[PDB]
């Protein structure tokens, strides 16, 4: 129980404890084509602050931002992770459904491209069981369905209360999302990127926990 | 005979309820803990009260004039945490 | 059981709200990583107003 607690506690009193400031860099996501954005027209209110500037009438994403908010959001992925959380996959765009439903696998986590019912997150013991697990985050590679309207994932999220670590490119809503991390989320490259991204920090995460527990057990 | 007699007297009488806001008006009258969650949890610390009963009528096709009944109650535990829904 | 509604403040500001009051006696796993490691901006739900009158956007021009 008190060494439950001390493995529980360990990864919390280090900023760095997986070491993920390696994974990437600026110049690392400058080559993935995340500091592009739509035209100026598209331009939300909210991502004003995220904008570094306007590139003819093209906004152009402050990648310092970007490492800023992307490094606490693989550090909270991988601790949600560490501590035996259900992970959910969330991007409504039929482009890389294939590839983030093959991303979730291969991480062992759980991955939703398809179409989003209506009563899935709030009304769970009817849609899927009587006893069901809500996920303890949820990432979202694209915040929005193909209508052009915000995913009715974060917001339902955020009634459940569950945290949401999403990329939120220069048209989405940054405001119900607990971690955002303003980049491109159309160019392949990008999109490509994160998966990666994601897909290493669960890895560390969940072989970490394996390491720590093996120690413990030699413990006593 | 006298069985029967006695069946009677304990069918006449109607059981108090507790006075609301006004003496037929459903306004202050509670309704005891809310009914347990579908985990387990159970909450007899909060209580609930009814602050508007309203009959609703709406217009159908076949039936004519379909009433319909709404309330709004509010909840609490008394120790800072409520909440209202209808 | 919980709170449902989103414009009343951020997750953790209901849920750390929820176990003071002492309606919530489970403490949720990812609590303990939101207090160690916070966000930049607390996710607090704001409407999208629109801009009404002489004032513009703040983005500068790449020149
Ligand atoms: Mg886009
Ligand atoms: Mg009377």
């Amino acid at each position: 129980n008190d060494l439950r607690d001390r493995i529980l506690s360990e990864p919390l009193k280090h900023a760095d404890f997986f070491n993920l400031k390696e994974l990437f860099s600026v110049r690392s996501l400058f080559d993935a084509r995340v500091h592009l954005g739509h035209k100026a027209g598209c331009r939300h209110r909210f991502m004003e602050p995220y904008l570094f500037g306007s590139r003819l009438g093209q906004d152009i994403i402050d990648l310092e931002q970007t490492a800023a908010h992307l490094q606490l959001a693989l550090n909270f992925t991988a601790h949600v992770a560490y501590r035996e959380g259900i992970i959910l996959f969330v991007s409504r765009h039929r482009q890389f459904a294939h590839l983030i439903e093959t991303t979730a696998r291969d991480c062992g986590e759980y991955a939703h491209t398809r179409y989003f019912k209506g009563g899935l997150l709030t009304n769970a013991p009817l849609l899927l069981g009587p006893g069901v697990r809500l996920p303890d985050l949820i990432i979202f590679l694209h915040t929005l369905n193909n209508v052009f309207e915000p995913h009715v994932a974060v917001r339902d999220a955020a009634k459940m209360n569950i945290p949401t670590v999403g990329i939120v490119d220069t048209n989405c809503n940054p405001a119900l999302i607990t971690y955002p991390v303003p980049g491109n989320d159309d160019s392949p490259p990008a999109v490509r990127l994160f998966c990666r991204l994601f897909q290493v920090a669960i890895s560390r995460a969940k072989e970490k926990r394996r390491q720590v527990e093996a120690l413990y057990r030699l413990q006593g | 005979v006298q069985q029967r007699e006695e069946w009677d007297r304990r069918r006449k009488m109607k059981v108090k309820r507790e006075r609301g806001w006004s003496g037929n008006t459903w306004g202050g009258v509670s309704l005891g803990p809310p009914d347990p969650g579908p985990n387990g949890e159970t909450y007899d610390d909060f209580d609930t009260r009814i602050l508007e009963v309203r009959n609703v009528f709406n217009m159908t096709a076949k039936e004519g004039r379909k009433r319909s009944v709404r309330v709004l109650v509010a909840v609490g535990n008394g120790k800072g945490a409520a909440g209202f829904a209808i | 059981a919980g709170s449902r509604l989103e414009t009343v403040g951020s997750i953790f500001s209901r849920t750390r709200d929820l176990i003071r009051a002492g309606v919530l006696k489970e403490k949720p796993l990812w609590l303990d990583i939101y207090n160690a490691f916070p966000p930049l901006r607390e996710p607090v739900f704001r409407r999208p107003r629109l801009r009404y009158g002489k004032a513009k956007a703040a983005v500068q021009d790449i020149f």
